[PDB]
RNA sequence: CAGCGAAGGAUUUGGUGGAUUACUAGCUAAUAGCAAUCUA
C-alpha cells in the first residue's frame, strides 16, 4: 500500500532512557498510564468546560488561569480536581501531595473498575454538577426561594467542590485515606449510584428547585 | 487569490520630464518617477504602466496615432512600449543624457537630442513582430557645439529645428535632397536657446532663449537669407525662462519661468494674452493640446501638475503629489478613495479610479502620522507630531474636534472605536495611551502599564477591546468598556511594531523586530501561530554604508502589517523594497512584490556595481474593503496592486464536459441555471457576463434561489465589480434583490466570506443608483410644485 | 572549536544554563543524568521537551544543564525551559530553519512557557 | 525645518492674477457645505 | 509552418560554428563577424560585446564571409549578401547554380569563387559608391591550370590582380583584362590555407601535410619552409607590431607560434579548441596589436595576448608566452535541458550533452556565464572521492530552480544521467552546492522538484520512492514509498500542502504534505512520462504513453481535459503563465498549443528539427524551445501578448472565439438603462456652475422632430454633445411668446424616457430645464400646451419608482444582512 | 587510532579577464567623408 519512512536509523541515546519513557513519544498519557483519546464528555453543555483535549503528563501545569473570567474552563479537569483537593488550612499549597494522591486514586479507580479513570472522573463531573438551583429572592428578607437555572461553569465548579469535600468528610476519621475515599466517590459518582455525597447533594439541590419552582 | 498585479500609482501626478497629451487630447501622459501615468480626463479614469525604468525618466513621446510610446530616462535608456497592448516592445540604450525625443507628425520617424547630436531613427511598426533590432537609424547630425536642449518638427515632417546650450539653433531637412533648403543656423541670443518653432505656414521661425528674448526670423532681404525682423523681450528680471512651447495653429506661445509665473502670448504681434502663477517653484514643463485649448504645466519640486484652459480662465485640474513623504494611508469604508497622511503636514483624499485628489486638509502644523476612518466614512481621525489628534467631517470638510493631552507629547498612532465614542492614541515618548471621548472633547483616561513607547494601537471591530503593543516586547489587551478596567499583558520575544487585528476581533497579529509575525488568540491569551519572515525580505544595499546587504540589520522586519477582510491573509511592508503577503492558516509566503527598481532610490540594489538619496520604504499597507487589492504607501507613491479575473484561467471543479461550447449550448437550450453554474466552473469573466445577461427577468429569482452555496461569493463579487460601471442598473438591482431575498441568511451567518462582496454591492447602490434616484425624486417634486401652485404676475 | 549553544531557563528564583553541542546524545542535569531529576513526579515535566518532538532530535546532540537557586518545582520548570529553548537555538544555528520553527511550533502549541517565562509581576489595580 | 531635517533619518525634500490655488479641499462640487445648525 | 501565436525572435547562446570568421576595422577599433548557422554576429574585439546580429535568417547556411570597413559580405547558397549594421544593403545573385564558397574584396572588385572552379568578378559602377554591385566578368580555373580553388586572396600593391590558391598551384589573375598572368610551379602536397604576409608580395601557404611555405609571389620561388610533422594546418596569421611572429593553427586544436627572424618556436598553446569540432578554425592577429583572436567549431571565440618581455635589455629573445584574455562561448553540444531562472525573463539555465550547465542572458549576451563545478569542502572534514583528473558531471536529465531563498542556500536541484544522486547548485554564486541528495534505493534519479518555500527538495528515483531533503542543511526529512516503477514527476502545491506524484506505472498519487497521509490515488490508462504543475490554478498536465496530454486538477483529483492529436512521443510541454494554454512538442516534428478552457488545439508548427524542450517564460513574454540539432536555444515571442488570438481549432460567436463579450446595450425594453459613457456626466451637468466657480443644428432638429413627431435624432444629438454645449442649448430655448420650443423639448424628453435608455441623462435634462427656465413654466402655468406636455411627461415619469423601491429594498436588506 | 580517501590534501595570497542596468560599431569641421591624411 503506502507507508512513510520518517526516521532512518533506530534512535539510541547515550543517556539510557527507560523503555516506557521513550514509548511515551507516540502518545501523551497522564502519568504515562491513562490515555486521553477516546475520553469524551458524555453530556453536552459541559464539553467546552471540562477540558480533555490537550493531553498532559502530570497534573501540574503551572499556567495562569485566574486572570480572566472563563479561562479556568480550559485548565485540564484533572488539574482542577487536584487544585480543589489541596484546600483547607491543613493542606494549603501542597500541590505535590495533591498530585500524588490523584495518581494513587486513578490507579485504584482503574484496578477496581477496569476502565479508563479519566473517563470515570469526567463521568463523575458530568453526573455531579447540578442542573438547577434556588436563589433567595429577598423582598427585604422574605424567606422564599425561587428556582433558577445554573450555568455550566458553575456546574463544573460545584461538581469538583462536591466531589472533593465529599472525599474529605468520607475520609474524616475512618480507616480509609483521601485517595481511597476519593476513588470510591468518583466511581459511585460516575455510575450515578445515589450512595455518594456529591450526587445526593445534587439530588437535594435539584429537588428543592423543583419544589419552589 | 494571490495573483496580484501592479494596477495603479496614486499620489504623485508629476515628478520629472515632459507632459504629453494624446492626439485627441483626452488623456495626458505624465512622467511619475520611473513609471508613466496616463490620466483619462473625460472618461474619468487613470492607469499606470506596469514597466519600470531603472532611473528617473526624463523624456516622453507617443505618436499621434496613439499606438506606441517611447520613454527615455536620465541616462538614455529608452523603452518603446505598445500603448494599446500596454506591453513593452524594445529596450534601447542611447549612450548619453537625452534632452528631448519627438515623433514626427506623420508618425514614421522619431528624433532625439542625445548630447550634441540630433539623431533621427525611424519608427518600427506596431503590427510587426518584435525583432532583435527594430529601430533602423535614419541619420545622426552633429552641428551644435554644446548640448541640444530642444527639438521641433515642422508641420509636414520635413524639417526639424533644434535648439542648443550653444547659443544657436539649427534647421535640418530630413532627407538629403532638401539639404539646401535647410542649412542655416540662427545666432544672436545671449543665453541658452530654450525653444525654436515654426509658424503655421513655415515661413517665420521663432527662437526663444533662457534670458528672455524671442526672435522672429523671416526669409527677407535687408538676396533673401533669413534676417531677424523683431526681437521681443519678456522683461522678467530675476526669473528666467524654464520651458517654452508654441501652438502654431492658434499662434499661442506658452512660457513658464523659474518663479512659478507663466505667461502666454500671441506670438508674431507679442501681445500678452495672460500671465499667472503656478506657485513659487519653477515651471519645469509646458505642454499644449492638439487643438491648443489646454495647457499642462508641471512643476517638479512640489510634484504638481496643472492643466488649464486659457480661454475660459479655469483649471481643468490642480493635482499636487507627495514624493517620499507619506506616513499613512486608509481606504474609505467603500474602496472608492484612499486618504493619505503626509509628512509635510496634510491630509489628501485621492480617488482611486480617476487618479486625482479630491480634498486636501492642512490644519496640522507638523507631520501627520496616522489616519483612520470611522462612522462608516463620515468621519476621519488623524494624529500628528504637533501634539494633536483631530477629527474631520468628510461632509462639511471641517475639523470639528481637536484632542490634546496635558503633557505636550507627539502622537504616532491612533485607534477609534467602532461605535465611535472614543478615540485613542499612542506616542513614542510617553508610554501611556490617551483615551478621549469624541462626543465631548475631554481626556477620558490615560491608560498606563507599558514600559516602552506604544508603537501601535487597534480596536477590535466586533467586541471592542483595545490592543496596544509596544517596544517593551509586549502586546497588551485592555477591556475599557463597562466596569472592567481589565488589562491582559502578552509578552513576546522582541519589541513590537505594527500590531493588527482580525475582522472578527478573535485574533491579533503582531510584527516584531526579530522579523516575525506572531498571531495570538485574544480571549485565551496564547499564541496561535507565527510566520518567520526575515528571510523572504529584500533588503538592498545603500550607497553610503560599508556593510553588505546580507549582514545589514536595517530592514529585515515589517513595520506595517494588515489582515485581509476574510481574515485569511496578511500583507506586510517595511523599510525594505519587498512587500510580502501570506496566508495565516498555513503561515507560508503567497507572494512577494518588489516595490521599486529605481536605482535613483537608495535601498533597491542588493549588489552595487563595483565599477542622501531617498531610501525606498513602505510606510503603510492596507487591503481594499471592497475589491481584492491592496495599497502600499511607498516613497514613489501609493502603489495599488490588484488582481483581475480577465486573465488567469483558474477553474473550479470543471470536468471534461464543462466547456464554453457546452455553456452556450446550455444557454441556447435555455437551461439558465446550468449555464450559470457551467460559467462559474469555468470561472471565465466573459462567459459569466454572457450567461448573466442572457438570463431573462422572468426567472431571475428561480436561478438566484437555485444557485449553489459555493458559487454565492463568486456571483456577488461579479455583480459588484460589474455593476459599478455597467449601465444595466435595473437588471443589476433585480439580481441583487433576488440574491439577497433568496439567500440572505447564508450571507448573514457567513459574514466574513461575503464581507468584501457585500461592501462592493453597497458601493453600487449608494454611489450610482441612489444618485439617480435622488435626481428623479427632485424632478418629481419640482414638477409637483411647478404645476400645483400659483404663478400669476 | 565545536558548534555549541547556551540558553537560560528561569522560574521564580531558579535559573538553569543549558549548553547544547553536537555529540552522541547524552542529556545531563547537574552532572547526573536527566533520569535522576527529583521530585520524580515532575520528571515528566522535565521530559516533555524530549517527548514532544521525539528523541531523534536528541540522538545527535548532547545537552548539559546547570541549575542553581529556587526550589524543587522552580528548578524543574527552569530545566524544561532551558532544554526547550536550547534545542530551538541549536536547530536555528546549526540545523535548518524549517526544523527550527517546527520545534517552535510544537513547543508553542504545547505551552509557550517552555520558551517565554512569565516574568514581571504584579498588577496594581 | 532645518533642525528637524538634520534630526531625522529619512530624507525630507527642501503680481499676476492668481497662484492657481493648486492646493484646495472641500471640492466634490460642494457649495453650501455648512451645517443646518451653522446656518 | 508559420504560426499565429509565437513568432521567431533569436537563437541565443551561439558564438561560432566553425566558419572562418572575418575581422574588420572601423578606425582604430576592431570588430569580429562570426557565422552562427544562418546569421552572423558582430563582436567588439576590445571587449567581445555583441554589437549586431544580421536582421533576417538567410535561406541557407552562410559559408564564406568577409568584412571591409562598414560592410560585411556573406556568401550562402548561390549569392553574396552585402550587409551594413546587420540590415542587408544588396544581394548579388550569381548566374550559376554552383555554390559560392570563397570570396575576396579589393578595390572596386568583389571576387567570389564557386565550387565548380569558376570565379565571378563584380565591379563598382563609379569608384565613389560603397560596394561592388554590377557584374563584370567570369574567370575559370580549369583542370590544366590548377586543382580545386582552396583560397582566394589579394596580396597588397598588386594593381587589379588576384592570387588564386588552388590545391596544388598558385595562379595570379588580372581581373580587369580577365587574364592569367602567372601560374607557379606545383606543390608536392595539397595546400589548405593561405594568408598574405605584411612583407611585400609574399603569401604564406599551409598544406595538408605539416608545412608552412612562404611563397614569394613576384619571384615565383619559396622563401622559407616551416615543418610541423603530422599536423594539418588550418590557420595562418602574422604579427604586425614590430615583432615578426607567425601563428599557425592546427586542426588538432593547437596554436603554434614561430619567430621568423631567429627561426625558433616561441610557444605552443595545446588544446585551444576541440579537435572533434574542427580544431582552431580561424586565428588572426588584430593588426598592430599583440592580441590574437581564435575561434573554433566548438562554439567558442577566444583572445590571447602577448605581454611585453620580462627582460629589460634583451626582449626579442625572451618572449613571454601568450596568455589568455577575454573569450565568449556557449554549448559545444546541443542543450539537453532548459529552465528559466527568474520571473523577470532575464536569465535562463541550460544544460547540454557536453556536460556543462550554462546560464544564458536574454538581455545582454555578455552576462552569459558557465555555472562552475568546483566542489565545496566536505562538511565533517573527511576526504571527497572521485578521480584526480577532474571531468564534468554526467549530462543533465532534469533540473528544478526555485529562487525563493536565493543567496541564502542551495537553489537549483539537478538530476544527471545514470547516477543515483541529485546535485544542488547556487544560482547567486553561480556554482555547485554542498549537497548531493541520494535516492536511498539504488535507483537512478528520474525526477526532481523543490517547493516554493525553498526549504524542501524532492527526489524521485527509478525504483519508485520519493525522498524529501532539506535544501538548507542537506539531510533526509521524509521518504514516501507509493510507486513501484519509476517516478517521473513530482510537484507540490504553492502552499506546501498537497503534493502530487506521477510514475510510469500510470498512477498519480495525491499526498497531504504537512500530515504525511495520502489523499488519494488515481490510475490512468498509460505510463506517465512527464508532469508539469501549474501552481496558481493547481492544474497539472501529464504526458501519457498513449500520446495524449491529461490535464488534471489536484484539488478534486479528476481528469478535467484530455488532449489528443500528437502522432509520436511527447518530448516536452509547458503551461502558459496565466495557465490558459499548454504548449507541447513531440517527435512528429511538431509544436502544438492547446487552449485548455475549450480543450482544443489553437496552433501548430511543423519545425524541421524535433523540439526536445519547451518552456514558457514566467511572464507571458517568450517561449524557449530546444531542438535536436543546434547548440543554442531557439526563442519565440507570443504575438498574443500584443494582440488577441482566436481560440478556434486548426486542422491539418466570434466574441466567444476571442474570449470577449461586448455587453449589449439594453437587455429589455422594460428595463431602465443608464448611458454608455462616464458616470460623472450626470454630476457635471447638475453642478457645472459651482464646479467651474471652484476651478442651429439643435433648433432645426427640434423643429423637424416636432413636425415628424419623432425626436430620435434630437435625443441622439443631446446624448452626443458636451456639458457646456448641453447647458448652452437648454438655456436658450425661446421662452417668450407662444412657448413652442420648451414644449417640444419636454415631449422630446417624454419620447426619450419612454425608451428606458440614457434615462439618467433625460432626468438631468429635465432638471436643467426646470432650473434654467422653470420660472416661465411656473409663470404660464395653466397654459394648455405646456400643461399637457408636463402632464404626459409625468404620465411616463411616474413609473420611475420601480428604481426607487428597488434600491430601497437593496439598501435596507443589504444593511440588515451585513450588520445584523 | 577508527573512519573518509582514483597518478595527492589543506590554508593563505598577488595579478588579469568576464558580470555587477537591457547588447544598434571608431574618428571628424558630420545629411557626408576618413579610417594610409587632411592639405595645395
Amino acid at each position: 500500500d503506502f507507508e512513510v519512512v520518517e526516521e532512518f536509523t533506530p534512535v539510541v541515546l547515550a543517556t539510557p532512557i527507560p523503555e516506557e519513557v521513550q514509548q511515551a513519544q507516540t502518545e501523551i498519557k497522564l502519568f504515562n498510564k491513562w490515555s486521553f483519546e477516546e475520553v469524551e464528555v458524555k453530556d453536552a453543555s459541559l464539553v467546552d468546560y471540562v477540558q480533555v483535549r490537550q493531553p498532559i503528563f502530570v497534573a501540574h501545569t503551572a499556567g495562569r488561569y485566574a486572570n480572566k473570567r472563563f479561562r479556568k474552563a480550559q485548565c485540564p479537569i484533572i488539574e482542577r480536581l487536584t487544585n480543589s483537593l489541596m484546600m483547607n488550612g491543613r493542606n494549603n499549597g501542597k500541590k505535590l501531595k495533591a498530585v500524588r494522591i490523584i495518581k494513587h486514586t486513578l490507579d485504584i479507580i482503574n484496578v477496581l473498575t477496569d476502565q479508563n479513570p479519566i473517563q470515570v472522573v469526567v463521568d463523575a463531573i458530568t453526573n455531579t454538577g447540578p442542573r438547577e438551583d434556588t436563589t433567595r429572592v429577598g423582598g427585604g428578607g422574605a424567606a422564599r426561594r425561587q428556582a433558577v437555572d445554573v450555568s455550566p461553569l458553575r456546574r463544573v465548579n460545584q461538581a469538583i467542590a462536591l466531589l472533593t469535600i465529599g472525599a474529605r468528610e468520607a475520609a474524616f476519621r475512618n480507616i480509609k485515606t483521601i485517595a481511597e475515599t476519593l476513588a470510591e466517590e468518583l466511581i459511585n459518582a460516575a455510575k450515578g449510584s445515589s450512595t455518594s455525597y456529591a450526587i445526593k447533594k445534587k439530588d437535594e439541590l435539584e429537588r428543592v428547585a423543583k419544589s419552589n419552582r | 487569490k494571490s495573483d496580484f498585479k501592479f494596477s495603479n500609482l496614486l499620489g504623485t501626478v508629476y515628478r520629472q520630464g515632459n507632459i504629453t497629451f494624446s492626439d485627441d487630447g483626452k488623456q495626458l501622459l505624465s512622467p511619475v518617477g520611473n513609471r508613466v501615468s496616463v490620466f483619462d480626463l473625460i472618461n474619468n479614469k487613470s492607469f499606470t504602466f506596469e514597466y519600470e525604468h531603472r532611473k528617473n525618466i526624463a523624456a516622453i513621446d507617443l505618436n499621434k496615432q496613439g499606438t506606441l510610446l517611447i520613454s527615455i530616462d536620465e541616462d538614455g535608456r529608452a523603452i518603446l512600449v505598445n500603448f494599446k497592448a500596454r506591453n513593452v516592445l524594445h529596450h534601447f540604450n542611447f549612450k548619453e543624457k537625452c534632452s528631448a525625443v519627438k515623433f514626427s507628425p506623420d508618425g514614421r520617424l522619431f528624433a532625439l537630442a542625445s548630447g550634441r547630436f540630433l539623431q533621427i531613427w525611424k519608427t518600427p511598426d506596431v503590427n510587426k513582430d518584435r525583432q532583435f533590432a527594430p529601430f533602423v537609424r535614419h541619420r545622426v547630425h552633429a552641428g551644435h557645439f554644446q548640448d541640444i536642449t530642444s527639438l521641433t518638427w515642422s508641420q509636414d515632417s520635413r524639417f526639424i529645428l533644434t535648439t542648443s546650450k550653444d547659443l544657436s539653433a539649427k534647421i535640418w531637412s530630413v532627407d538629403s535632397e532638401e539639404k539646401n533648403l535647410a542649412a542655416t543656423t540662427f545666432n544672436g541670443h545671449r543665453d541658452y536657446v530654450m525653444g525654436a518653432f515654426f509658424s503655421h505656414d513655415q515661413e517665420k521661425i521663432y527662437t526663444v532663449s533662457k534670458d528672455g528674448a524671442v526672435f522672429v526670423w523671416e526669409f527677407t532681404k535687408r538676396k533673401y537669407s533669413w534676417r531677424i525682423t523683431k526681437k521681443h523681450f519678456f522683461y522678467a528680471n530675476q526669473a528666467k525662462v524654464k520651458c517654452v512651447t508654441f501652438h502654431p495653429a492658434t499662434r499661442l506661445l506658452a512660457v513658464g519661468f523659474t518663479s512659478g509665473e507663466f505667461r502666454l502670448y500671441d506670438l508674431p504681434d507679442f501681445t500678452l494674452i495672460q500671465q499667472l502663477s503656478m506657485g513659487q517653484n519653477p515651471v519645469n514643463t509646458v505642454s499644449v493640446n492638439q487643438t491648443g485649448e489646454w495647457l499642462a504645466f508641471g512643476s517638479s519640486k512640489l510634484g504638481q501638475l496643472l492643466v488649464y484652459e486659457w480661454q475660459s480662465e479655469s483649471y481643468i485640474l490642480k493635482q499636487q503629489g507627495h514624493f517620499d513623504s507619506t506616513n499613512s494611508l486608509a481606504y474609505s469604508p467603500d474602496g472608492s478613495r484612499v486618504v493619505t497622511a503626509s509628512e509635510d503636514g496634510k491630509i489628501k483624499v485621492w480617488d482611486i479610479t480617476s487618479g486625482f485628489c479630491l480634498a486636501t486638509f492642512e490644519e496640522h502644523t507638523s507631520s501627520v502620522t496616522a489616519v483612520q476612518f470611522a462612522k462608516r466614512g463620515q468621519v476621519m481621525f488623524s494624529s500628528s507630531l504637533d501634539g494633536t489628534v483631530r477629527a474631520w467631517d468628510l461632509i462639511r470638510y471641517r475639523n470639528f474636534r481637536t484632542f490634546t493631552g496635558t503633557e505636550r507629547i507627539q502622537f504616532n498612532c491612533l485607534a477609534v472605536d467602532p461605535s465611535g465614542e472614543v478615540v485613542c492614541a499612542g506616542s513614542l515618548d510617553n508610554f501611556d495611551i490617551h483615551v478621549w471621548s469624541v462626543q465631548t472633547g475631554q481626556l477620558l483616561d490615560a491608560l498606563s502599564g507599558h514600559e516602552g513607547p506604544v508603537s501601535c494601537l487597534s480596536f477590535s471591530q466586533e467586541n471592542s477591546v483595545l490592543a496596544s503593543a509596544s517596544w517593551d516586547k509586549t502586546i497588551r489587551i485592555w477591556s475599557i468598556f463597562g466596569r472592567s478596567q481589565q488589562v491582559e499583558p502578552i509578552e513576546v520575544y522582541s519589541d513590537v511594531l505594527a500590531l493588527s487585528m482580525r475582522p472578527d476581533g478573535k485574533e491579533v497579529a503582531v510584527s516584531t523586530l526579530k522579523g516575525q509575525i506572531s498571531i495570538f488568540n485574544i480571549e485565551d491569551a496564547k499564541q496561535v501561530g507565527n510566520i518567520d519572515c526575515r528571510k523572504d525580505i529584500i533588503s538592498g544595499r545603500f550607497n553610503q554604508d560599508r556593510f553588505t546587504a546580507k549582514n545589514s540589520e536595517r530592514s529585515k522586519f515589517f513595520t506595517t502589517i494588515h489582515y485581509s477582510f476574510d481574515g485569511m491573509a496578511i500583507v506586510a511592508g517595511g523599510n525594505n523594497n519587498s512587500i510580502c503577503l501570506y496566508d495565516v492558516p498555513n503561515e507560508v509566503l503567497l507572494k512577494r512584490f518588489i516595490v521599486s527598481r529605481n536605482m535613483a532610490l537608495n535601498g533597491t540594489l542588493e549588489f552595487l556595481n563595483s565599477k542622501m538619496r531617498p531610501e525606498v520604504r513602505v510606510t503603510s499597507v492596507q487591503f481594499s474593503p471592497t475589491a481584492n487589492a491592496f495599497a502600499a504607501a511607498s516613497t514613489e507613491g501609493l502603489l495599488i496592486y490588484s488582481t483581475n479575473d480577465t486573465i488567469l484561467f483558474d477553474p473550479f471543479d470543471l470536468d471534461v464536459d464543462v466547456t464554453p461550447h457546452s455553456t452556450v449550448e446550455a444557454l441556447r437550450e435555455k437551461q439558465f441555471l446550468n449555464a450559470l453554474v457551467m460559467a462559474f466552473r469555468l470561472n471565465e469573466e466573459y462567459l459569466i457576463n454572457k450567461v448573466y445577461e442572457a438570463i431573462p427577468i422572468k426567472e431571475i429569482p428561480l436561478v438566484a434561489s437555485n444557485i449553489p452555496a459555493i458559487y454565492l461569493p463568486r456571483i456577488l463579487k461579479f455583480i459588484g465589480d460589474f455593476a459599478i460601471e455597467s449601465q444595466h442598473i435595473e437588471f443589476n438591482l433585480i439580481w441583487i434583490k433576488a440574491l439577497l431575498s433568496a439567500s440572505g441568511g447564508y450571507i448573514n451567518e457567513h459574514k466574513y466570506l461575503f464581507s468584501t462582496a457585500m461592501r462592493s454591492i453597497q458601493r453600487f447602490i449608494v454611489r450610482v443608483a441612489k444618485e439617480v434616484v435622488n435626481t428623479t425624486t427632485d424632478n418629481k417634486y419640482t414638477y409637483r410644485f411647478l404645476v400645483s401652485t400659483d404663478g400669476s404676475m | 572549536a565545536v558548534p555549541s549553544v547556551q540558553t537560560f531557563g528561569k522560574k521564580k528564583s531558579a535559573t538553569a544554563v543549558a549548553h547544547v553541542k553536537a555529540g552522541k546524545g547524552l542529556i545531563k542535569v547537574n552532572g547526573s543524568p536527566i533520569t535522576l531529576v527529583e521530585p520524580e513526579i515532575l520528571r515528566f515535566k522535565v521530559y516533555e521537551p524530549l517527548l514532544l518532538v521525539g528523541l531523534d532530535k536528541f540522538s545527535n546532540i548532547d545537552i548539559r544543564v546547570r541549575v542553581t537557586g529556587g526550589g524543587h518545582v522552580s528548578q524543574v520548570y527552569a530545566i524544561r525551559q532551558a532544554i526547550a529553548k536550547g534545542l530551538v537555538a541549536y536547530h536555528q544555528k546549526y540545523v535548518d530553519e524549517q526544523s527550527k520553527n517546527e520545534l517552535k511550533k510544537a513547543f508553542t502549541s504545547y505551552d509557550r512557557t517552555l520558551l517565554i517565562a512569565d516574568s514581571r509581576r504584579p498588577e496594581p489595580k | 525645518y532645518k533642525l528637524d531635517v538634520l534630526s531625522s533619518v529619512h530624507f525630507v525634500p527642501k503680481t499676476p492674477t492668481i497662484s492657481m490655488e493648486d492646493a484646495q479641499p472641500l471640492y466634490m462640487s460642494n457649495a453650501s457645505s455648512l451645517a443646518p445648525q451653522e446656518i | 509552418k508559420n504560426s499565429k501565436i509565437f513568432s521567431p525572435f533569436r537563437i541565443i547562446g551561439n558564438v561560432s560554428n566553425g566558419v572562418p570568421f572575418a575581422t574588420g576595422t572601423l578606425g582604430s577599433t576592431f570588430y569580429i563577424v562570426t557565422c552562427v548557422g544562418k546569421t552572423f554576429q558582430i563582436y567588439d574585439a576590445n571587449t567581445l560585446h555583441l554589437l549586431f546580429v544580421s536582421e533576417k535568417e538567410t535561406p541557407s547556411s552562410i559559408v564564406a564571409l568577409s568584412a571591409h570597413f562598414h560592410y560585411v559580405y556573406a556568401a550562402y547558397e548561390n549569392k553574396v549578401g552585402i550587409y551594413k549594421r546587420g540590415i542587408e544593403e544588396h544581394l548579388l545573385e550569381l548566374e550559376t547554380d554552383a555554390n559560392v564558397e570563397h570570396l575576396c574584396i579589393f578595390g572596386d572588385y568583389l571576387c567570389a569563387s564557386t565550387d565548380d572552379n569558376s570565379i565571378f568578378i563584380y565591379k563598382k559602377s563609379d569608384p565613389q559608391d560603397k560596394y561592388p554591385s554590377e557584374f563584370y566578368t567570369k574567370l575559370t580555373v580549369t583542370e590544366i591550370q590548377g586543382g580545386e580553388i582552396v583560397s582566394l586572396q589579394h596580396l597588397a600593391t598588386y594593381l587589379n590582380k588576384l592570387t588564386v590558391v588552388t590545391k596544388s598551384n598558385v595562379l595570379l589573375f588580372n581581373v580587369r583584362t580577365g587574364k592569367l598572368v602567372f601560374t607557379s610551379n606545383e606543390f608536392p602536397d595539397q595546400i589548405t590555407t593561405a594568408e598574405p604576409a605584411p612583407v611585400l608580395d609574399i603569401i604564406a601557404l599551409g598544406t595538408v601535410t605539416g608545412e608552412v611555405i612562404m611563397f614569394n609571389m613576384r619571384k615565383g620561388k619559396r622563401i622559407r619552409t616551416i615543418k610541423i610533422p603530422q599536423s594539418r594546418i588550418s590557420s595562418l596569421s602574422f604579427r604586425t607590431d614590430g615583432s615578426s611572429h607567425l601563428s599557425v593553427g592546427t586542426s588538432s586544436g593547437d596554436l603554434i607560434f614561430y619567430d621568423l627572424d631567429r627561426r625558433s618556436r616561441i610557444h605552443v598553446l595545446k588544446n585551444i579548441h576541440r579537435e572533434s569540432y574542427g580544431g582552431v578554425t580561424q586565428a588572426t592577429f588584430l593588426n598592430g596589436q599583440p592580441i590574437i583572436v581564435t575561434s573554433g567549431g566548438d562554439n567558442s571565440l577566444k583572445e590571447y595576448v602577448f605581454d611585453p618581455s620580462l627582460s629589460q635589455g634583451s626582449g626579442d629573445v625572451v618572449v613571454q608566452p601568450p596568455r589568455y584574455l577575454r573569450s565568449r562561448g556557449g554549448h559545444s553540444q546541443p542543450p539537453s535541458y532548459i529552465a528559466f531562472a527568474d520571473s523577470q525573463s532575464h536569465f535562463m539555465l541550460s544544460a547540454s550533452k557536453d556536460r556543462s550547465l550554462w546560464s544564458f542572458s536574454l538581455r545582454k549576451d555578455a552576462q552569459s556565464q558557465e555555472m562552475s563545478q568546483r566542489l565545496h569542502k566536505k562538511q565533517d572534514g573527511g576526504r571527497v572521492g572521485g578521480s584526480t583528473i577532474k571531468s564534468k558531471f554526467p549530462e543533465i536529465v532534469a533540473l528544478a530552480i526555485e529562487n525563493a531563498r536565493i543567496g541564502e542556500w542551495e537553489n537549483i536541484i539537478t538530476a544527471h544521467k545514470d547516477e543515483k544522486f541529485a546535485r544542488t547548485w547556487d544560482m547567486r554564486n553561480k556554482r555547485v552546492g554542498r549537497w548531493t541528495f541520494d535516492t536511498t534505493d539504488d535507483g537512478f534519479v528520474k525526477s526532481v522538484a523543490m517547493s516554493q518555500c525553498g526549504n524542501f527538495g524532492f527526489i524521485g528515483s527509478s525504483n519508485g520512492s520519493i525522498t524529501i531533503y532539506n535544501m538548507q542543511s542537506g539531510i533526509l526529512r521524509k521518504k514516501y514509498k507509493l510507486h513501484k516503477r519509476a517516478v517521473t514527476g513530482i510537484s507540490l502545491d504553492g502552499m506546501n500542502r498537497k503534493m502530487v506524484s506521477c510514475g510510469l506505472d500510470g498512477i498519480v498519487g495525491f499526498y497531504d504534505f504537512n500530515k504525511s497521509t495520502l489523499l488519494g490515488k488515481l490510475k490512468l490508462d498509460a505510463p506517465i512520462t512527464a508532469m508539469v504543475y501549474h501552481r496558481s490554478s493547481d492544474l497539472f498536465a501529464l504526458a501519457l504513453d498513449d500520446l495524449s496530454i491529461v490535464v488534471i486538477d489536484a484539488v478534486t483529483q479528476r481528469v478535467v481535459r484530455q488532449l489528443w492529436g500528437h502522432s509520436n512521443r511527447i518530448t516536452a510541454f509547458d503551461f502558459s503563465p496565466e495557465g490558459r494554454w499548454i504548449v507541447s512538442a513531440s517527435l512528429d516534428s511538431t509544436i502544438r498549443t492547446w487552449d485548455l478552457p475549450t480543450g482544443g488545439c489553437i496552433d501548430g508548427i511543423i519545425v524541421d528539427n524535433v523540439a526536445t524542450n519547451v518552456k514558457f517564460s514566467p511572464n507571458g513574454d517568450l517561449l524557449a524551445t530546444t531542438h535536436v540539432t543546434g547548440n543554442g536555444i531557439c526563442i519565440w515571442t507570443n504575438r498574443a501578448q500584443f494582440k488577441t488570438v482566436s481560440t478556434r481549432t486548426i486542422d491539418e460567436l466570434n466574441d466567444i472565439d476571442f474570449n470577449t463579450y461586448t455587453s449589449l446595450e439594453q437587455i429589455d425594453k422594460e428595463l431602465l438603462t443608464l448611458s454608455i459613457g462616464p458616470r460623472s456626466k450626470m454630476n457635471t451637468l447638475l453642478h457645472l456652475d459651482v464646479i467651474r466657480k471652484r476651478s442651429s443644428h439643435f433648433t432645426k432638429q427640434l423643429r423637424e422632430g416636432s413636425q415628424s413627431k419623432d425626436y430620435s435624432s434630437l435625443l441622439a444629438t443631446l446624448i452626443n454633445f458636451s456639458p457646456a454645449a448641453v447647458d448652452l442649448e437648454i438655456r436658450s430655448l425661446n421662452s417668450f411668446e407662444p412657448f413652442d420650443e420648451i414644449v417640444w423639448f419636454i415631449d422630446a424628453l417624454t419620447q426619450g424616457l419612454k425608451s428606458n435608455k440614457n434615462f439618467e441623462l433625460y432626468e438631468t435634462f429635465m432638471s436643467l430645464l426646470f432650473k434654467a427656465h422653470g420660472d416661465v413654466i411656473h409663470a404660464n402655468n395653466k397654459n394648455q400646451d405646456i400643461a399637457s406636455a408636463l402632464q404626459n411627461w409625468e404620465d411616463v415619469h411616474k413609473k420611475e419608482d420601480r428604481l426607487d423601491d428597488l434600491v430601497k429594498f437593496c439598501m435596507g436588506v443589504a444593511a440588515f444582512v451585513t450588520t445584523a
